């Protein structure tokens, strides 16, 4: 709500139609001829694709015969636009990268863009339903900028991607909306033990050319960190020119002078303009190499700076390949705390869902009364509201598991819960410490029917953006005069929830 | 290439003009990967020493293969066997975006 | 002589070699007569051979 002067994403008519060919038409020449020429004028529509449209035709009159024509050229474009560049054969359930190039052919006017990668439940992105992913950027006239976007194809087939870019103090917006093919792997055979109870209850009546070790480390003395790469080739003789595509964690830029220091470096070269590009939106870097070795580790490292402060940061990406071959490439993503730089998602036998939205419903608001408390408990969404005790804890890299001890079923929902039962609630590793959670403590909790992990009775629980959790002390831990106000609203919440039940 | 063929005594070696342009009608700013080779009927032989990494300037470019470099490669230095052999050129250009990539070729 | 012993061997992989042989032997023939000892006489005779 900072600035009021942009076109709402909700009103950004994207580019939609991108046929690789069309107008298979067949039209007849009824016009009264002049000069021995009937003339036809077919008013048509211009597809949402920016290219010169070549037009090829053939006149089949039975009297004179066939006749090819001089192809016709209709030159289509806008001053400022996008084109989106994707792969084709992507694999479901594997984090990938895309690049979006906005071109600006305005001769003298720079531009500031707020562009959103648009949310899609078929993809694990950074864009939740409610938490937008808007990046703000600036463009030199008669220049274009490369924007990376790393995602997870959660589903198969024809998936469309959309990105809507809107501008400030000016006119146009645009949007790309482009499909491609997603497909499955099928292995699910990673270091399985002989009987791991993977099976359900109710059924039944890759870098082959390249070594690539990338690690982003921190700096000694806004914030600057180290990027480290460590590369090799696997073959009999050393290999030809290899290329690196490197992209910046949201709002990052390298150290301009260390960049310069490295380019004079042996066996290396980065042209001047991608090397004296401006600090304003210097975001994607391409470094070409003379050759790469098959014999040992030749690493590199350099600095990165934080241009804009946002709490959450897209992983950086690094894609390396031989000059001749793109398709046998190797791609790594980095993030300092995320190992191998991969987004948090949640995975079972072949399904995954994106676990990257806010840890729990936002706390610390001025309003903590029964009035709002009940309102978020009287909503229909609330399937379950429990009060348990933090009994056990499995901590791990992926997620951190809190074993909860349900003694009472306050409001079961679509759940069949017995009394004195032990059930598994999850919280992502990015959230763990923000929760300030300790075992042996009681907790009164609630969520939705949609927020249940698994199927019965081998199920689990997930704390999401709208899950509400709060610790419950003992009787000997609420007698303090300071702790009155909490334990007051706890007693009155309970009883009026209990006696009245839900209203409906 | 300047002339459709390769002149055996052309001291210049070979000067090549790279034209790279967007489909919509605008010129491209970038950098190029140029590799050549020889084809003998169905038999093609790649020419590894000639690859040049070269910039692309406002939708225009020049590259030059000096005769000195050219002749160092050759296997059998000068013979009649060489005639009947044609040349093919593979071009890989990357935008300043680092994103889009095009494979191009002049053969024959 | 070490180079020319394995001639017709490194002709495919390295087409630089014949130059080093020729100009080294040229340096010999123009400046072979003006030696004193027989050792140098003998070896450089053979390489021109
Ligand atoms: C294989 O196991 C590693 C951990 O050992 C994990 O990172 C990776 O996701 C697994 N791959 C598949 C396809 O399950």
């Amino acid at each position: 709500n900072l600035d009021e002067d942009i076109i709402a994403e909700e009103n950004i008519v994207s580019r939609s139609e991108f046929p690789e060919s069309w107008l298979w038409n067949v039209e007849d020449l009824k016009e009264p001829p002049k000069n021995g020429i009937s003339t036809k004028l077919m008013n048509i529509f211009l597809k949402d694709s920016i290219t010169t449209w070549e037009i090829l035709a053939v006149s089949m009159s039975d009297k004179k015969g066939i006749c090819v024509a001089d192809p016709f050229e209709v030159t289509v474009m806008q001053d400022f636009f996008i084109d989106l560049r994707l792969p084709y054969s992507v694999v479901r359930n594997e984090q990938v990268e895309i690049r979006a190039v906005l071109y600006n052919y305005r001769q003298n006017q720079e531009l500031k863009v707020r562009v959103e990668l648009l949310h899609n439940p078929a993809f694990c992105s950074l864009a939740t339903t409610k938490r937008r992913h808007q990046q703000t950027v600036t463009i030199p006239p008669k220049s274009s900028l490369s924007v990376p976007y790393v995602i997870v194809p959660l589903k198969t087939g024809l998936q469309e991607v959309e990105v809507k870019a809107a501008v400030y103090h000016h006119f146009i917006s645009d949007g790309v909306r482009k499909s491609l093919k997603v497909v499955p792997e099928g292995i699910r055979m990673n270091k399985t033990v002989a009987v791991r109870t993977l099976d359900p209850e109710r059924l039944g009546r890759t870098c082959n050319k390249f070594d690539l070790k990338v690690t982003i480390k921190p700096a000694p003395e806004k914030n600057t960190m180290i990027l480290e790469i460590c590369t090799r080739y696997r073959g009999d003789q050393d290999a030809t020119m290899s290329i690196l595509d490197i992209s910046m964690m949201t709002g990052f830029a390298p150290d301009t002078d260390d960049l310069k220091q490295l380019a004079n470096g042996v066996d290396r070269y980065i042209s001047k303009y991608e090397l004296d590009k401006a600090f304003s939106d210097r975001n994607t870097l391409i470094i070409y190499l003379d050759k790469v070795s098959h014999s040992e580790d030749d690493c590199l490292a350099f600095k990165v700076h934080q241009y804009f402060n946002v709490e959450l940061i897209q992983p950086g990406a690094v894609k390396v390949y031989a000059y001749y071959n793109l398709e046998e490439s190797c791609t790594r993503f980095y993030h300092p705390e995320k190992e191998d730089g991969k987004l948090n998602k949640l995975c079972r036998d072949e399904l995954c869902r994106c676990a990257e939205e806010n840890c729990f419903i936002q706390k610390s608001d001025d309003k903590v009364t029964l009035e709002e408390r009940l309102d978020k408990a009287c909503e229909p969404g609330v399937d379950y509201v429990y009060k348990t005790r933090l009994v056990k804890v499995q901590l791990s890299n992926d997620f951190d598991e809190y074993i909860m001890a349900i003694e009472q079923t306050i409001k079961s929902g679509s759940d069949e819960v017995q009394v004195g039962q032990q059930r598994t609630f999850i919280s992502p590793i990015k959230c763990r410490e923000a929760l300030k959670l300790e075992e042996k403590k009681h907790y009164l909790m609630w969520g939705l029917s949609s927020d249940f992990w698994g199927e019965k009775p081998n199920l689990s629980y997930i704390i999401g953006k709208d899950t509400w959790v709060e610790h419950w002390p003992e009787e000997d831990e609420c007698q303090d005069e300071e702790n009155q106000k909490q334990c007051q609203d706890l007693g009155a919440f309970t009883e009026s929830m209990v006696v009245f039940g839900c209203p409906n | 290439p300047t002339e459709k063929f390769y002149y055996i005594y052309n001291e210049k070696g070979l000067e090549v003009t790279i034209t790279a342009r967007f489909l919509y009608g605008k010129k491209v700013e970038g950098t190029a990967f140029v590799i050549f080779g020889i084809q003998d009927g169905e038999q093609r032989i790649s020419l590894p020493e000639s690859l040049k990494r070269i910039p692309i300037e406002d939708g225009s470019g020049e590259v030059v293969l000096s005769r000195k470099v050219l002749l160092d490669g050759v296997q059998n230095p000068r013979a009649e066997d060489l005639v009947g052999k044609s040349l093919y050129v593979s071009a890989t250009v990357i935008l300043h975006s680092g994103s889009d990539m095009v494979q191009a070729e002049r053969s024959g | 002589i070490s180079l020319q012993e394995a001639k017709d061997i490194c002709e495919e992989q390295v087409n630089s070699l014949p130059g080093s042989i020729t100009k080294a032997g040229d340096f010999l023939e123009a400046n072979y007569m003006n030696l004193q000892r027989s050792y140098t006489v003998a070896i450089a005779g053979y390489a021109l051979a």
